[PDB]
């Protein structure tokens, strides 16, 4: 069996302003095989009206999603996505940075 | 320019009950247009693009039909593969397939495509030609013996060739107005200090349509790629694109740097500067 | 317009 870990990017469909409504992404990419449990947070709390698009691949063959829901960044608030698959030992985090 | 027809399918056996969840998708270029989910409650072929919604009730039965039969080839293919390979029933296991054609700016046939994987890894797929296949192992070549028997690669050329160019040039005008827009990258460059001698520059490509896209660093007018970070390019949510490179500099000598866009949207390519 | 016709492997 093949494990390709899983690739992550989280960032903004627009440029991010504080106070002004936008939307999270949590890109998950080059990873197989396709079961991923992909989760975004606030201050580190799951956020409950997340979707995905539906899954597709490469032409390597490794799976790629889009997870992504509509938030309002703030000077305080802290975002993240958090990452599990069977190539994890533990869940991956990656914070949301707004230069990156 | 030139256009694709792609479609998708991922099947993963669900050993302790029932059938494969099976997930199909078909995108023009790098616009998703349809879906099926097994998961989902329709049990039909649903449209993902305003311009698909202008198909009437045959076009949604038919393709309902198809992607059905598909799912159950999959389904099938996972047993005997499970049996090729001396797995276990116990175990997940994984079936893609992906197909399709691109034309060329002529909107006429260029290359066909179909090819197989079990397990994440390469099967078996059609050549270039579309007249033979590569297989990849001798599970493999036990069903290359068995399409060239049935004549598959016949009709495989036939749909590619014929029914393929046709649809995806109906689909090409039918959704004109966005298949075939071109969006520009949105261009811009930020700058943050990680301490008084090195700083970060970040040249930001945005809101570009199709995906594809080139962005890289000269400094005084020759390629730089050492001190360079450059992510995968990126879904924005709204059918658009994105994509940054940035580089390491020292503090003060930013004026030295540029950067340079390649995209379909641009008649010549942006250079781009820190002020 | 998805391929009609399928073989099993």
């Amino acid at each position: 069996m093949i494990q390709r870990t899983p690739k992550i990017q989280v960032y903004s469909r627009h440029p991010a302003e504080n106070g002004k409504s936008n939307f999270l992404n949590c890109y998950v990419s080059g990873f197989h095989p396709s079961d991923i449990e992909v989760d975004l947070l606030k201050n580190g709390e799951r956020i409950e009206k997340v979707e995905h698009s539906d899954l597709s691949f490469s032409k390597d063959w490794s799976f790629y999603l889009l997870y992504y829901t509509e938030f309002t960044p703030t000077e305080k608030d802290e975002y993240a996505c958090r990452v599990n698959h069977v190539t994890l030992s533990q869940p991956k985090i990656v914070k949301w940075d707004r230069d990156m | 320019g030139s256009h694709s027809m792609r479609y998708f399918f991922t099947s993963v056996s669900r050993p302790g009950r029932g059938e494969p969840r099976f997930i199909a998708v078909g995108y023009v270029d790098d616009t998703q247009f349809v879906r099926f989910d097994s998961d989902a409650a329709s049990q039909r072929m649903e449209p993902r693009a305003p311009w698909i919604e202008q198909e009437g009730p045959e076009y949604w039965d038919g393709e309902t039909r198809k992607v059905k039969a598909h799912s159950q080839t999959h389904r099938v293919d996972l047993g005997t593969l499970r049996g090729y390979y001396n797995q276990s029933e116990a175990g997940s296991h994984t079936v893609q397939r992906m197909y399709g054609c691109d034309v060329g700016s002529d909107w006429r046939f260029l290359r066909g495509y179909h090819q197989y994987a079990y397990d994440g890894k390469d099967y078996i797929a059609l050549k270039e030609d579309l007249r033979s296949w590569t297989a990849a192992d001798m599970a493999a070549q036990t069903t290359k013996h068995k399409w060239e028997a049935a004549h598959v690669a016949e009709q495989l050329r036939a749909y590619l060739e014929g029914t393929c160019v046709e649809w995806l040039r109906r689909y090409l005008e039918n959704g004109k107005e966005t298949l075939q827009r071109t969006d520009a990258p949105k261009t811009h460059m930020t700058h943050h200090a990680v301490s008084d001698h090195e700083a970060t520059l970040r040249c930001w490509a945005l809101s570009f349509y199709p995906a594809e896209i080139t962005l890289t660093w000269q400094r005084d007018g020759e390629d730089q790629t050492q001190d360079t970070e450059l992510v995968e390019t990126r879904p924005a949510g709204d059918g658009t694109f994105q994509k940054w490179v940035a580089v390491v500099v020292p503090s003060g000598q930013e004026q030295r740097y540029t950067c340079h866009v390649q995209h379909e949207g641009l008649p010549k390519p942006l250079t781009l500067r820190w002020e | 317009c998805i391929n009609g016709m399928c073989w099993t492997v």
